[PDB]
């Protein structure tokens, strides 16, 4: 409750007015147009206008900390939360989020989103998040005893399950892969929902040392940012060569075609230049406009999406297509920022994806053991050593495992690897070198 | 808010945990149980419970669930089989240790 | 009343399914999309807002993607679903940002449903489904919780975005910029979403030490948990004293903390919030692609900024400065991250008038020595004046 | 005279050989042509060869541990050695160094180094190495008795001292600077002598956590290696306009004058390409060249001289001059190698040097109270951080002080910055925020 | 046999001069650079080790720079001088990569030298004073003790170094690279000189753990400083009993020691050298100059490589083969670093044929996260076959 | 080598350090007062050779020198005019520590 100056504020404006929204359904609850028995009170929303209107002014959150709330059978996949202001906002006494899992790269029906919303609307606040940002569908909002319900109907009704949370595996996404773009090297939704599946136990389960995210791009760009975003990123790539047509590449310096799809058509940076626009940009300078013709020396290309990205209808990627698998990536907390390190070049990414899943339990097979408690992927990295990771998922080392050797002499060997060993007696020695 | 049970009092949070281990006492147990979707406490049961308990006088917090599989040579399969809830919010609370905190 | 679902709360075993995952994304396919996926030839953007790509045998798919509060009601998603019965056959789609996309399969049914979004707003007037988002643009901003739901938050989340997008508006309705500028903000050093990452991101932070409940904390809190929490090892095990009784507590060296909270997120008896205290940290240069130039994290470029509900003024300046400055000063193609590894940290102060302090140089850990210059390159500009 | 079979192999071949230089030492005392009595053993270069010989066999030293001698009244400059086989090589069974100051930028006359000569064939062995890494001229080689009559002889004789080692500033160095060379910022020879005479007592008595050294450039070229081989480094620079000459530049583009002013010449790299080898080269890109007209945006530039390397003759650096002090660089040990970070961007560096002496003594002062045992300026630089730096030296933070921002949150602030400072009462708290 | 110098070993202190540091450059000075210091308009190169520095006035100087072994004896330093008093009115100076400089005033005299240097060779062959060293060339190497003079190495240097000037003699007297090419080479990590930041380094380093005199060790050393010598705490303080008898010692877990050899620098009873286990370790493309790029460290491309006196010839080899490989496919201007930079680093092994192995990646505290590869942009080699 | 003085026999290296701290006795100083350039010992010598023993005996290791001066109120000009080879070569010494390390 109830008036909200501040937020009355946030009304303003051409954006979409989260205030604005939550406004109209404290008012389709107060109406009650379908005759609903609101299972948790039907001022749930106007308590949380309320409370976030105080913690406005007070410049403060108003949620006591953490909240260990569930489903039998599942070690996670809901958020509990309690207000510290019990009194003052019954609404939201009790404000538990419910994860639920999302369909990869979020493709929906009408009749799907509208038969969870009938399922909410009755048992929860009629608030969300679509979506959170590991992929989750995010039910924003309800009472302890409604999530047994909640759960007992999406499984049953809706053939929907939680999604994750705590020291597991958790919701694994995709960008839309091959259903809507031609960058796509493998079938990222597929390849997301099957290992989904596979892992469930995992993913209900708390068996791992800490949290542990999925992610797969279908090339290079990231538009899932997995790279950033997940402890075990996939990203698709090919291996072959560079597909060039030329009279699509005449078509774009002549001006039929516009540079980037016309990404850039509401700024005038003149006529497309493709010395200047994509020869010059390459990164390694492997391409070459002459006469007329362009070519790539695939042998020295990245792969770094450049020239595709601006010149799509001319330049295709690679028919012999997989991935790279890239780990670690984390947030600061506790040793600092990661993004993924290399690990995996190139490695096939078909169905049923036998090769990616060895590598995938390779790694929890070594993590889940030497991981201590509370420690990502990327910190044991750290603290264990690379090499050790490579041992542990059969991966020979190779160049492209590192940005730059090191340049510190602190190299240790395997006592196998030196002869006569580190047995050494210091009589002998002293007999040869005189104290 | 206390619970009030067999002639005992419980300091609890919201969400059931104790609010204090030294108030932990047998009844504590027999309290939770429908609770935590445990009809009948079996000897697995206890030694569950015995382990956390002894961990945690120990080292001052919960211990893995890989050193909890580990030491009591339940896989975390049986442990759920045993608590229904898990080995956190089911095992931790009925063992009277404090409530599991993180990032869930 | 009390209307069960079904379950048994007596027999909570009883009938349970577990583990069936997600519904899988082929049932929710547009026939276009099910028909043509992994055949598709090219695509182009037709304006701000909506795409479209052809398959190889030359069916199109055209998408209109709209601006989301990514935090809705079911009232809105009932919209977005009216809105997608009438114009394409049931289906939608969200992206990887928290936009809307709909997706129909010819040119006269894609004009009358840009021309229906556009009439969608608010009564207090906001527009409902924005178009636009594509090229280079803003197009949205990844958030998190802020007080709407979290317990750790140093700020809020959906106010800011908000205040943010309104002032950067006419940079998501066009594609205007030399390349994507992604936003994201994160209510805590935990950074939940995409801060770390992106061409401009938002950080709350704290700027006071937390308070210690010795009452309690030994009581609500594993100790040696808090103790291995402390990136600055500021944190340590001693005894205190409660009503004149010893008990077990711990004890938080003000010199080696730089408030970051993660004791608190670890034990409830630690809470560090401040309305005066916290703030906003702008971090810039940012990317995860790997177009031309690796993905790179973005940097601290301004240690401190106020919270100022409910639009943040102070804060929503700088990053339309920035994106101002940026927009007229780089290259095309060139992403945030690459216009200021061009020109220099010293230029870029320069260009864009910002306020430069020894808060900004790293001092954390061994790492920390690379980031200072270790060279005799570098350009005169009014700080050294 | 040992056999000396490996050695041997080492007098063929080009190059000047170390083992044919010593061998004519060892006939020459051999010989004595002078009638010296030698106060050390006559063979003891024989000895060294002996010694040496066996060291190639066996693949292991053969010096013992340490060594603890000197002279009276300071606390270094000779570094003391035992062989290991004293029975053996009774000529090496004491081997001592001695470190004496050398001349800025090493220019001698034969006078003097004849004296020195004069000294050392009857005290030592002969033996030199000119020069040591840090400058010193190294006399290598002689027994303890001998020290305090070379350190009495070097003094009231040769007016020259020793140079330092230990826990203390060390022999300070300097490229040629002004006395041949057009690129010289500021006269670095005489920076490092007034310096060298001026901190006299920190360099031949143990103040010091640690080693320090000086090492003073010219410009960023950086012929004594500054910026890596020394904690404290001088760079010259300007901040004024590079002085272009376009009749010259003409002469270049002409061929008239050779680029580099003729250090590629040993191989045909085509005419000169001022575009390709000197506009498109430029770091910042500020250089243009348009209608034969070659132009600078000084304002871009960062002074790296690669145009003025390559033109010397019709570019030339600035009027305004000074130059860069940058601190911490080391070699590994501990924590890793280290090279100068920028401290002071712009700094006077005119007789008697004021501005630049006064930094030094400010870090020193810092630093000594601050620095751990064998701790290095750029560990403690590390270990207390580069703000703290900053502050002892009373320097302004500056964007040029990194070469990029922190990406991690962890920040520090000081109490008096934040309002309310940071005595907080949890009982006040709790009045907002039940728990 | 004693001669003294008039010393007072009886009154140490009396008549003892201290604190006059070194004799002034400017005593030192030939007349045409004491008159035109600070007035210099322009050098030119004129051949492989021949320089001419013109002044403003018009004035110039003439440098040869020749070729030295560092280590050397006082009839070479007499013979260095005696050349000096017959073309240079007695001056000459050393260079910072300890060459020998001679300047002359006139091309008369400056043919005279040239010729004369030339006739001038040890019995056994050697040139004592070649001519080069300017230009794109392979100047001297900067060196260290070795076997003649020091305790901690883990190779020699002298010997190293001229095996490895005699195979690349030919690039010191010609001016045939595309830039300079540092070759610098250290007997221990404590790497004294330059090796961390030169083109081509050459590191000796130890494979196995040291021997500890458990016996005499308390004796002989200050036991926490041994302990706190190591970079990855592998020594630790231990109670040890040796024939019977109890006596305080360290202990060192082999698994966590990299053989640096540090703490055998603080204590003399952890000797660790061995035949076989030690070699040499080689690294590439560092530089210290600030043109067009900034300096960087050298970078460990070959983790191993045995000693083997008397001319190392694998290492050797090696080195040949790097400079080689580099100064056909490098462009003009690009140093080892700056092309290794442009082709990446499989390229690299794939062009010079070097095995690349594990040790090779870094693993020492949190900045070996940074020597990863963060990116999908590499090109596939033979590695990845 | 040893060395023979007073009636005592102090066993040494080849700097004239003691091999074995626990055979220090105050016939070794008077036997290294020459050889370390000191004709007399006085109250001030023997103030800096106390603290060096006490600092050895309870941290194991030779202070550093600003915890010398700073300790004994000797600046380091005081120190080297007690000992004119320094605090380590002088002090060290004939206070029976033993010798120095590290780079010189
Ligand atoms: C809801 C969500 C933010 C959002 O609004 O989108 C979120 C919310 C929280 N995150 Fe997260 N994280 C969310 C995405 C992320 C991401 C991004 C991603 O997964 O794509 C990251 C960065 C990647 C990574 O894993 O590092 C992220 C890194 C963290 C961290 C830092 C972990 C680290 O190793 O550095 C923490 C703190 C911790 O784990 O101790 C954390 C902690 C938390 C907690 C559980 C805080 C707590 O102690 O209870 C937050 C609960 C807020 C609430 O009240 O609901 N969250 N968090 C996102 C998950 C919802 C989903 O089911 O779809
Ligand atoms: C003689 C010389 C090598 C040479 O052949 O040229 C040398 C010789 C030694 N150095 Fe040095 N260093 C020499 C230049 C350097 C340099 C380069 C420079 O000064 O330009 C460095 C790198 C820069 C720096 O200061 O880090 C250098 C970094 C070291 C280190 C590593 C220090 C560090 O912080 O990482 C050590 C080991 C240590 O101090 O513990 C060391 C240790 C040593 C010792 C004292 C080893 C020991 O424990 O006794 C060596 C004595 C060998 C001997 O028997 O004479 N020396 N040392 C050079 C000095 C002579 C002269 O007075 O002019
Ligand atoms: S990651 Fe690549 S395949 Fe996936 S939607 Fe983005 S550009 Fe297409
Ligand atoms: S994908 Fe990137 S590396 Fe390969 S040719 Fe195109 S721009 Fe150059
Ligand atoms: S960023 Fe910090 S405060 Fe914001 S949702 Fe994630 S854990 Fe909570
Ligand atoms: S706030 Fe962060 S820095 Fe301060 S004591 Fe807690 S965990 Fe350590
Ligand atoms: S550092 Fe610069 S001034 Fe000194 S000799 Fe080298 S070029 Fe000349
Ligand atoms: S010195 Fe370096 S930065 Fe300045 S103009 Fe010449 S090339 Fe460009
Ligand atoms: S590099 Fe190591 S082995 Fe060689 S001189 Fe310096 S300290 Fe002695
Ligand atoms: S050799 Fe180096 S890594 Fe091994 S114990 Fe000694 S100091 Fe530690
Ligand atoms: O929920 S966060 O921990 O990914
Ligand atoms: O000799 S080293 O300490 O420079």
């Amino acid at each position: 409750k109830h008036p909200t100056p501040m937020l009355d504020e946030l009304e303003k404006g051409p954006w979409p007015s989260f205030v604005s929204d939550i406004k109209q359904e404290c008012d389709n609850r107060a109406k009650n147009p379908k005759g609903l028995d609101y299972q948790i009170p039907a001022e749930c929303p106007d308590d949380l206008l309320g409370i976030l209107e105080l913690s406005f002014h007070e410049g403060e959150t108003h949620w006591k900390h953490g909240g260990i709330v569930g489903v039998f059978g599942y070690g996670g996949g809901v958020i509990g939360r309690y207000c510290d202001q019990p009194e003052m906002f019954p609404g939201v006494a009790h404000f538990h989020t419910v994860r639920l899992a999302q369909p990869a790269a979020k493709y929906y029906t009408a009749e799907y989103l509208e038969a969870i919303c009938d399922v909410w609307d009755l048992r929860g606040s009629g608030l969300t998040n679509m979506h959170g940002s590991t992929g989750d569908i995010v039910l924003l909002g309800t009472q302890t005893p409604q999530l047994e319900e909640i759960f007992f109907e999406m499984t049953h009704n809706l053939n929907t399950d939680l999604g994750g949370s705590g020291s597991n595996l958790r919701t694994p996404e995709s960008c839309l892969g091959i259903s809507r773009c031609e960058f796509a090297c493998y079938d990222t939704q597929l390849m997301c929902y099957q290992l989904t599946q596979d892992y469930q136990d995992e993913l209900h389960r708390p068996a791992f040392p800490y949290k542990f995210k999925f992610k797969f791009d279908g090339c290079p760009n990231g538009c899932v940012a997995s790279m950033a975003r997940s402890d075990f990123a996939v990203i698709g790539t090919w291996k072959d060569d560079i597909k060039i047509d030329q009279e699509a590449v005449k078509a774009y310096v002549g001006g039929e075609f516009k540079p980037n799809a016309g990404a850039h058509a509401g700024r005038d940076w003149g006529k497309f230049d493709i010395e200047a626009e994509v020869v010059g940009l390459c990164p390694t300078g492997c391409m070459t406009y002459e006469s007329g013709t362009l070519s790539i020396d695939n042998k020295n290309c990245t792969r770094c999406m450049h020239c595709i990205n601006t010149m799509p209808r001319a330049l295709k990627i690679g028919d012999e297509r997989g991935a790279s698998i890239l780990v670690g990536a984390k947030a600061p907390v506790l040793d600092g920022a990661q993004m993924g390190s290399l690990l995996i070049p190139f490695i096939a990414a078909e169905e049923p994806f036998d090769e990616v899943k060895e590598v995938i339990e390779n790694i929890w097979e070594w993590w889940m053991e030497e991981g201590k408690n509370r420690e990502r992927l990327g910190e044991t990295m750290k603290r264990v050593g690379f090499q050790k990771l490579l041992e542990v998922t059969g991966t020979k080392a190779v160049p492209q495992h590192v940005s730059e050797p090191r340049h510190n002499p602190y190299i240790f060997f395997k006592e196998e690897e030196v002869p006569g060993g580190w047995s050494r007696d210091i009589s002998d020695y002293r007999k040869r070198h005189m104290r | 808010a206390v619970v009030e049970f067999a002639g005992s009092a419980f300091e609890v949070d919201e969400d059931g945990f104790l609010n204090a281990f030294d108030d932990w006492c047998p009844e504590w147990v027999k309290y939770a149980k429908g609770s935590e979707g445990i009809g009948a406490g079996s000897a697995d049961h206890q030694k569950i419970i015995d382990f956390l308990q002894d961990y945690y006088k120990a080292n001052g917090i919960a211990p893995m669930v890989r050193i909890l599989s580990k030491n009591t040579g339940f896989a975390l399969k049986e442990i759920y089989e045993l608590f229904p809830s898990g080995p956190g919010k089911g095992a931790c609370k009925m063992a009277g240790l404090p409530k599991p905190t993180g990032c869930v | 009343a009390f209307i069960s679902s079904g379950y048994n709360p007596a027999k909570p075993m009883e009938n349970r399914i577990t583990d069936i995952g997600p519904r899988k994304f082929t049932e929710f396919f547009p026939p276009v999309i099910a028909k043509n996926a992994g055949n598709w030839d090219y695509h182009e953007i037709l304006e701000p807002g909506i795409l479209v790509h052809v398959a190889k045998n030359g069916d199109k798919v055209f998408t209109v993607r709209c601006g989301a509060a990514r935090l809705m009601s079911t009232s809105h998603i009932r919209e977005a679903c009216e809105i997608a019965k009438k114009f394409c056959n049931g289906h939608l789609r969200f992206t990887t940002r928290n936009n809307i996309e709909f997706m129909v399969d010819n040119e006269e049914t894609l004009k009358a449903l840009v021309a229906d979004l556009k009439t969608r707003k608010f009564a207090a007037g906001s527009f409902k489904f924005p178009i636009g988002g594509t090229g280079a643009s803003i197009s949205n901003i990844v958030h998190t919780q802020g007080w709407v739901y979290c317990h750790t938050p140093a700020t809020d989340a959906s106010g800011p975005v908000k205040a943010v997008m309104d002032e950067l508006f006419e940079e998501f309705t066009s594609m205007r910029l030399p390349a994507i500028v992604r936003v994201s903000l994160a209510c805590c050093i935990n950074m939940c979403g995409a801060v770390h990452c992106s061409d401009i991101g938002l950080v709350g932070i704290h700027r006071k030490p937390p308070m210690i409940d010795h009452e309690n904390l030994a009581e609500l809190c594993e100790i040696p948990l808090a103790v291995a929490a402390c990136p600055t090892a500021a944190v340590k095990p001693i005894t205190a004293e409660v009503n004149g009784q010893k008990v077990k507590s711990v004890a938080i060296n003000n010199d080696r903390c730089m408030y970051c909270g993660n004791c608190y997120t670890m034990c409830p008896a630690l809470p560090l919030s401040d309305g005066t205290g916290d703030g906003i940290a702008i971090m810039v240069g940012g990317k995860i692609s790997n177009r031309i130039k690796v993905p790179s994290f973005s940097k601290v470029v301004v240690a401190f900024v106020p919270n100022e509900p409910p639009r943040w003024p102070t804060m929503a300046k700088i990053v339309k400065k920035i994106v101002e400055v940026y927009a007229e000063d780089a290259r095309k193609y060139e992403r945030i991250g690459d216009w200021i590894h061009r020109i220099g940290w010293e230029t870029f102060y320069e260009k864009t008038g910002l306020e430069f302090s020894h808060h900004c140089i790293d001092d954390f850990r061994d790492p920390a020595y690379y980031t200072w210059r270790q060279s005799t390159q570098f350009k005169f500009v009014s700080f050294d004046s």
